[PDB]
């Protein structure tokens, strides 16, 4: 609880959808009413590990 | 694609194209035996009281 | 061929799959796209970050208020459609600024950086106007009575008024172009175009209409004033039964529609300040089906002739079709023309392209003189025949 | 059959050989790349400064600047600064933007139109060439006519003047006027878009001209390009209303047709496809030479025609080698390609009902009499006429 | 320099901690700032003692605010009282920048290094002091 404090701040954390992946290494999501957002792939997905109209957690 | 109507008076030309029809579904106006039917599966929620008959009502 | 299809089916659908996964892995591969003339531009990108002037927001002024108190007000409207009031530019000229004009505005001081060039105000009239080729003389058949008038209206007075002035009457405000259709009247007026060095605006009637009546209205008034910019302009309306067809309106019909964009179009047609020198042309059937409201005579000027080809005159057409082409013949231009009934001139300009594709048929590879002989003969019957509606009875 | 299978079988086993090589280059392998390209993606990332705000690149202008539009709603007047250069970027595509303050960073992506996707649907005809033969003569015209101009250059140049710019498939369905369109697309691989007339007409008002002119211009953006207009007949036929039927939605889509063909806006070397079953709805205009160039015109199958239209339809299906063709131009001539799928789908049909899973010619002919009356019924005997 | 430079490991009293918080958040988005009154031993020791601010704006901080007029005439309060305080450094609050050091942020700190050559820059978040982490 006393650690709890410090972890809930964040800058938030959102659903978002990937309306295609890229074969550049960077991913296209668009949270739902924000325009479009390209990110770098994480160490949690590459390209193998998202895939078109996949709604993810960001 | 499959297709229910009502009645086959309000249907295009196109759809009762044979070459485009592989199978066509014939059903009868309501009929005794389908209302003796349903009215049996209905009574069993239903309450019910001596002298009644659902051959009559079908 | 039922079990000889599904070897070919299997195969290509395990090769298929096994592609899925190599395109998806190879990618770039952590590449940088800019390669190595970019990093001394990288530097001054981060000084960009810490400065306020960058990045700047594009904007547009609405219009001119003077209330002045700094330095001249002015309202944009902001692209998140927040308006907001700025202020004459840090350095540049007030005679930059000015209405309909596009102008960057900071993103977080928001007062006028730079100016930019003008116009974006209009969404939809930017959209209306399409790319512009030139054909010339050589390509579109006849040098005709009916081809010089054509000329003689728009060319002599965008490129001289001088002419006009001498004459004692102003250059037209309007021009009308009007001829039953497929006789080449857009691949003349492309023609006067490069001439004249008068910009020409293609501009598609269907486009103005729309469910609710109103956009068909401010995009016609805009439309008119960026032309008014634009010095000695065209404005060609093409194919337009709407502010072209017939003058009524019934109040629950798509007519409606018609007769806001066409009412507009007469309030332009005089201006707000007259247009010497300024043509609209409008192309029409003929001008008795064109409004006798719309056509109020004087401003609309003269009115050109081109008419459906004779037997006479289809003998000129072909000639020019035939040369500009590459064609070994035998057999005359005149005889080919008479063989032609009166129809259309299309019809018988087809026939110098089809005897090129009887060649390859016949295997050819450049047309002769009876691939000639045998294109006139399918082409009169296969286009003129097999078209149009089999009822006039109960219409409007 | 054993004659093919020995090559297929390796065909399968060199592709297994060529996926497997990829992923020895990806983990291990590296010469050009090494450690070195890692730490290049890791130093470009944090200068660029994720997230990156997607922006469209419009125009780009030489003095390090570009005019881009962001996505989020509100457009922004940028510099290129940082890791592009004015060439590297291309017009229509989409872009990456420093967050934190808006310099245009580069273009990795592209922007791919909303419209295209839908509109879209894959080249390659399910009824192999030289078995879309029946009217054999007139499948081969539509190769010379759309396909021709842009795969051989040749015959274009020493020919001179304007190339062909359409062709009309016409006549009664059935003669395979979509197979057709397929083919050649196919062949020259220009991206096929495909819309039926009825999106032409549909509740709102001026969807026509709007999706159409869309279309086209799209087609000369992804060029050399293949449209396929299907089956217009509805602009007349169908209306949801008042407005959606009658003369200013036919004339406004027809109006639209001319300019965009040969017109003032013209067309590149993009061709326009059209199927139609039938040019009474359609004007002179439209069956006008030099925006159709050749038409095709398919007539009813003749007597010999017929039993090499049967025959697509048999290989399709299971290939016959028992089905008496004379039967069948005996019972019924000068109908329809649609007559001979009537008499197919009739034999498929009774086969379903007793579950024999398969078609004979014992199935043609107890389905046969039954159709050919049928074909006759399908248009009004009223009480008995 | 390298050879120099080293870090400086702030111990904040509460003097100084509640008065940072306290001065950011009813200025709001108007950011405050100012210098920092503490004392400097070690190589690596600043306390920070207490605060005074400089003036707000609503552009935030900016060059505008940091005049030598304004600390001068601090020092002369602090001879009276007879306080010894050297200037340990600067401080600022961003509620509308993040934690990272803004444009005029920079510029704000190379002035203040001039006169203390051993100047720490301080984020406040005003806006986080409402919450229960800061």
């Amino acid at each position: 609880l006393r650690e709890e404090l410090q972890l809930l701040q964040e800058q938030g954390s959102y659903v978002g959808e990937v309306v295609r992946a890229m074969d550049k290494k960077k991913v296209l999501v668009k949270v739902h009413p924000e325009g479009k957002f390209v990110v770098d792939v994480d160490k949690n997905i590459d390209i193998n590990d998202v895939t078109p109209n996949c709604r993810v957690a960001l | 694609v499959i297709m229910a109507t009502n009645r086959i008076d309000i249907l295009d030309s196109a759809l009762l194209r044979p070459g485009r029809i592989d199978r066509k579904i014939e059903f009868p106006p309501p009929n005794e035996e389908a209302r003796l039917d349903i009215l049996k599966i209905h009574s069993r929620k239903m309450n019910l009281t001596r002298g009644i008959n659902l051959r009559k009502i079908a | 061929q039922s079990t000889y299809s599904r070897q070919i089916k299997q195969v290509e659908d395990d090769i298929q799959q096994l592609l899925k996964k190599i395109n998806e892995l190879t990618g770039i591969k952590e590449s940088d796209t800019g390669l190595a003339p970019p990093a001394l531009w990288d530097l001054a990108a981060d000084k960009q970050t810490l400065q306020s002037e960058q990045p700047l927001q594009v904007a547009r002024c609405t219009k001119i208020i003077n209330a002045d108190s700094e330095d001249p007000k002015y309202i944009i409207n902001v692209k998140q459609f927040a308006k907001f009031v700025v202020d004459l530019s840090d350095q540049v000229a007030p005679t930059d600024i000015e209405e309909g004009m596009r102008v960057g505005v900071d993103r977080n001081k928001y007062q006028i950086h730079i100016p930019l060039p003008p116009k974006i105000d209009p969404t939809v009239t930017m959209m209306q106007v399409e790319e512009k080729p030139d054909v010339t003389y050589s390509d579109v058949g006849g040098c005709k009575e009916q081809i010089e008038k054509l000329r003689e209206v728009v060319e002599t007075p965008l490129l001289h008024p001088e002419r006009f002035v001498n004459l004692g009457i102003e250059p037209p405000k309007g021009v009308l172009l009007f001829g039953p259709p497929g006789t080449g009247k857009t691949l003349c007026a492309r023609a006067v175009a490069n001439r004249t060095d008068a910009c020409f605006i293609p501009v598609i009637g269907s486009e103005l209409v729309q469910k609710y009546v109103g956009e068909g209205a401010r995009m016609v008034r805009e439309l008119f004033e960026m032309a008014r910019t634009k010095k000695a302009c065209l404005i060609f309306f093409d194919e337009i039964d709407a502010i072209g067809g017939a003058r009524f309106d019934d109040g629950a019909g798509g007519d409606n529609e018609v007769q806001r964009t066409m009412l507009e179009l007469i309030n332009q047609l005089d201006g707000f300040d007259p247009r010497g020198n300024i043509k609209v042309l409008m192309a029409t059937n003929r001008p008795d089906t064109l409004d006798p409201a719309l056509m109020r005579p004087g401003r609309l000027d003269r009115k050109i002739e081109f008419s459906l080809p004779d037997l006479e005159g289809r003998t000129h057409i072909f000639k020019i079709h035939a040369r500009s082409m590459s064609v070994e013949r035998d057999i005359r231009f005149e005889l080919l023309a008479r063989l032609c009934p009166n129809s259309t001139g299309a019809e018988i300009r087809s026939v110098c392209t089809e005897a090129g594709m009887f060649a390859i048929r016949a295997r050819r590879k450049i047309a002769t003189e009876k691939d000639f002989l045998e294109a006139v003969n399918k082409v009169i019957k296969s286009y003129a025949k097999f078209s149009a509606t089999p009822r006039y009875m109960t219409y409007n | 059959t054993q004659c093919r299978l020995k090559l297929l079988k390796l065909e399968r086993i060199k592709d297994y050989l060529l996926m497997e090589e990829e992923f020895i280059r990806n983990q291990e392998q590296m010469k050009p790349l090494e450690e070195k390209q890692e730490e290049e993606r890791s130093k470009v990332d944090d200068l660029r400064g994720t997230p990156m705000s997607v922006g469209t690149l419009e125009e780009i202008i030489d003095d390090n600047h570009a005019i881009v539009s962001t996505s989020v709603g509100s457009e922004h007047y940028v510099s290129i600064l940082s890791f592009v250069d004015k060439d590297l970027l291309e017009p229509g595509c989409s872009v990456l933007l420093n967050h934190k303050v808006h310099a245009v960073i580069g273009v990795l992506m592209d922007d791919t139109d909303p419209l295209v996707t839908v509109m879209k649907v894959e080249k390659a005809p399910q009824e192999t060439y030289a078995d879309i033969g029946g009217l054999d003569n007139q499948i081969q015209e539509i190769k010379e006519s759309v396909e021709l101009p842009l795969t051989h250059p040749e015959y274009y140049e020493e020919m001179g003047i304007k190339p062909p710019k359409g062709v009309i498939l016409y006549g009664p369905p059935g003669t395979g006027k979509t197979l057709l369109a397929k083919a050649v697309a196919n062949q020259t691989s220009a991206t096929f878009l495909r819309v039926v007339g009825s999106e032409l007409i549909q509740k709102y008002l001026g969807d026509g001209p709007k999706l159409v002119r869309e279309l086209f211009r799209v087609a000369e953006e992804h060029a050399p390009s293949i449209v396929f207009i299907d089956e217009i007949d509805a602009i007349g036929t169908k209306r949801y209303d008042s407005n959606s039927g009658g003369e200013r939605e036919i004339q406004r889509t027809m109006l639209e047709l001319l300019n965009q063909l040969d017109g003032f806006d013209s067309r590149g070397d993009v061709k326009v496809i059209m199927a139609t079953n039938r040019i009474e709805t359609l004007d002179p205009a439209l069956i006008r030479p030099g925006r159709i160039d050749r038409k095709i015109e398919f007539p009813l199958p003749d007597e010999k025609t017929k039993k090499r239209i049967f025959q697509i339809h048999t290989s399709r299906m299971t290939l016959a080698d028992d089905v008496t063709l004379d039967d069948l131009i005996m019972a019924k001539d000068d109908l329809s390609g649609a007559d001979i799928k009537a008499i197919c789908t009739e034999a498929g049909l009774m086969a379903l009902r007793e579950r024999r899973m398969k078609v004979t010619n014992e199935d043609f002919k107890k389905s046969k009499e039954n159709v050919l009356y049928k074909k006759q019924e399908g248009t009004p005997e009223g009480l008995y006429l | 320099a390298p050879a120099v430079d080293t870090a400086e490991q702030v111990y904040i009293s509460s003097l100084a901690l509640l008065k940072m918080l306290k001065h950011g958040r009813a200025g709001v988005p108007m950011e405050v700032m100012g210098l920092m009154l503490g004392e400097f031993v070690d190589d690596y020791t600043v306390r920070v003692i207490d605060v005074f601010a400089m003036p707000q704006s609503g552009t935030g901080v900016s060059v505008e605010a940091v005049d030598p007029v304004f600390q001068a005439k601090m020092l002369d309060m602090l001879k009276q009282t007879g306080r010894p305080e050297m200037v340990v450094g600067w401080y600022h609050s961003h509620p509308g920048f993040g934690c990272w050091l803004s444009g005029v942020d920079i510029n704000t700190q190379q002035s203040f290094e001039a006169l203390s050559e051993r100047a720490v820059a301080v984020v406040v978040d005003p806006i986080q002091s409402v919450k229960g982490k800061v």
